[PDB]
């Protein structure tokens, strides 16, 4: 049962602080040297900072992109480390997790040889900075730009923008129409804000039976959004 | 005694 | 923009071999030893090797590393449906702060279906968004396997990275992948190009959709 867990993180505006708090569990805590990494969305993994055992010293290291903003230190009596961070940037945005160095101890013919490694991770925890705050979509009909010609499928939709936090939820016709329908991840803008779409596939001779209209739902910002979506019918 | 190998090791 | 360098994806199918590469510089791989990762969605990282080319205990010999000068290669032989998932390098760097340095990771995926091209549907902006003062051009992207592509915006035939917001791919229901791209522009912008582009390039084939302002 060996394992970290961290807690803390939240939204906080440009030029805020917030403190992250990691604390672990089924080992020596006190024994081992802790760091603390980020990964921002669809970013690889970046090493945070690192704070060493009592033992070792108890100092402290910093990414270049940190050093002077943020601050490690660890309570051996509370099995807890702690990451103070202050003057947040929008691009500080990312999981934080905690992890442990670890090695692998091999005995040689003569000296004992120790390879650390990032051992115990925690799964992490969310800090958000950005200005942004609870915000409801401007839904717009998505219709293709060359008109429609019998014979093959159309795709017509409804392009979900600004929103904030997530999630949104799409549904056509009431629930009535799911054949067809694709509802895609979201994309995460500069600005904080959301965006996603949502796509139906229709038979192109079909055009003009019927109507299709999205439901958006924003529950966040509890707004309701009916759209009804118009494409041209073949010529 | 033992050889560290890893970041700021002995 | 990862300080260790890793080709975004591989895929083979079972009981073949790949090799995965981790591009760095002299004062990380370099000077230092490289370590790799595996990792599972929704868990943690595990060791496969350290030293270089060092297992530890569990993992068996079909996994292998090697380094040489600045890059480091981990590679996999026997593959087994359950290698799929994400691969990832690391070392420390050898600066002031002796940073933990990490590769972008590498999905690996173990063929278990036909090679499936993406289907992509290019939107220009409507008419409502226009009179907003705004205009997006988005690009969808679905039904892609292997879970990874690139994409690449042009306008007048010209290459645009500015504006352009792409998300991650991400599983469907089907098991196969749908990914977006977002291409924002002002109204002038929009009406000042004859023609846009969006190309999705998917296990070296190239899918494109293109939409002209005077048509829309």
């Amino acid at each position: 049962e060996v394992q970290l867990v961290e807690s803390g993180g939240g939204l906080v505006k440009p030029g805020g602080s917030l403190r992250l708090t990691c604390v672990a569990s089924g080992f020596t805590f006190s024994d081992v040297w802790l760091n603390w990494v980020r990964q921002a969305p669809g970013k690889g993994l970046e090493w945070v900072g690192r704070i060493k055992s009592r033992t070792d010293g108890g100092t402290t290291d910093y990414a270049a992109s940190v050093k002077g903003r943020f601050t490690i230190s660890r309570d051996d009596s509370k099995n807890t480390l702690y990451l103070q961070m202050n003057s947040l940037k929008t691009e500080d945005t990312a999981v934080y997790s905690c992890t442990t160095d670890g090695f692998i101890m091999i005995r040689g013919v003569s000296e004992d040889y120790y390879y650390y490694y990032m051992d115990v991770w925690g799964k992490g925890t969310t800090v958000t900075v950005s200005s942004a705050s609870t915000k409801g979509p401007s839904v717009f009909p998505l219709a293709p730009c060359s008109r429609s010609t019998s014979g093959g499928t159309a795709a017509l939709g409804c392009l979900v923008k600004d929103y904030f936090p997530e999630p949104v939820t799409v549904s056509w016709n009431s629930g009535a129409l799911t054949s067809g329908v694709h509802t895609f991840p979201a994309v995460l803008q500069s600005s904080g804000l959301y965006s996603l779409s949502s796509v139906v596939t229709v038979p192109s001779s079909s055009l003009g039976t019927q109507t299709y209209t999205c439901n958006v739902n924003h529950k966040p910002s509890n707004t309701k959004v009916d759209k009804r979506v118009e494409l041209k019918t073949p010529t | 005694k033992g050889v560290r190998i890893g970041p700021g090791q002995a | 923009q990862s300080v260790l360098t890793q080709p975004p994806s591989v895929s083979a199918a079972p009981g073949q071999k790949v090799t995965i590469s981790c591009s760095g510089s002299s004062s990380n791989i370099g000077n230092n030893y490289v370590l790799w990762y595996q990792q599972f969605p929704g868990t943690a990282p595990k060791l496969l090797i350290y030293g270089n080319n060092k297992r530890p205990s569990g993992i068996p010999d079909r996994f292998s590393g090697s380094k040489s000068g600045t890059s480091a290669t981990l590679g996999i032989t026997g593959l087994q449906t359950g290698d799929e998932a994400d691969y990832f390098c690391a070392t420390w760097d050898s600066g002031l702060s002796a940073d933990w340095v990490f590769g972008g990771g590498t999905k690996l995926t173990v063929l278990s279906q036909p090679k499936a091209a993406p289907s992509v549907t290019l939107f220009p902006p409507s008419s409502e968004e226009l009179q907003a003062n705004k205009a997006t051009l988005v690009c969808l992207i679905s039904d892609f396997y292997p879970g990874a592509v690139t994409v690449a915006w042009k306008a007048d035939s010209s290459p645009v990275k500015a504006g352009v917001e792409t998300t991650t791919p991400s599983k469907q229901s089907n098991n196969k992948y749908a990914a977006s791209s977002y291409l924002s522009l002002t109204p002038e912008q929009w009406k000042s190009h004859r023609s846009y582009s969006c190309q999705v390039t998917h296990e070296g084939s190239t899918v494109e959709k293109t939409v002209a302002p005077t048509e829309c």
